């Protein structure tokens, strides 16, 4: 198709902050009562999410 | 109509985790946010005396 | 006796090794205790005695 949107508004991509979001399990590995820490492709805290 | 959805970008950060008895992630602590978070990741504990 | 989520397979210890597992064929929680207990101690008196 080529029909445009009816009410497409030309709005800028505004910004909010990822507070504690984006905390995933790094693998399929169970832990218990430990304070593990590692590096992987994370969602950075408090950054501009669109 | 009224609908909201947010977009985040994945970056190679470094986090601290805390597991409970049941093994869920209870708390998440960043490393490279401020020198306080750097300190919490350096001591391998988020309870700095 | 832990809470394995169905994707969670490998239990890790504080020493970051393999602790608790699950058979990929049959869903079951297991626990591992390593072998090779300790060493050899020899008690003897004096040979001339
Ligand atoms: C988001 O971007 C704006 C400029 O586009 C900047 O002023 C603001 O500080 C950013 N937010 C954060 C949390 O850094
Ligand atoms: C673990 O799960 C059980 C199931 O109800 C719950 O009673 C218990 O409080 C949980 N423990 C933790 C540390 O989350």
């Amino acid at each position: 198709q080529c029909v445009n949107l009816t009410t497409r508004t030309q709005l800028p991509p505004a910004y909010t902050n990822s507070f504690t979001r984006g905390v995933y399990y790094p693998d399929k590995v169970f832990r218990s009562s430990v304070l593990h820490s590692t590096q992987d492709l994370f969602l950075p805290f408090f950054s501009n999410v669109t | 109509g009224a609908a909201a959805y947010y977009v985040g970008y994945l970056q190679p950060r470094t986090f601290l985790l805390k597991y409970n008895e049941n093994g869920t992630i209870t708390d998440a602590v960043d490393c490279a946010l401020d020198p306080l978070s750097e300190t919490k990741c350096t001591l391998k504990s988020f309870t700095v005396e | 006796n832990k809470k394995f989520l169905p994707f969670q397979q490998f239990g890790r210890d504080i020493a970051d090794t393999t602790d608790a597992v699950r058979d990929p064929q049959t869903l079951e929680i297991l626990d591992i205790t390593p072998c090779s207990f300790g060493g050899v101690s020899v008690i003897t008196p004096g040979t001339n005695t």
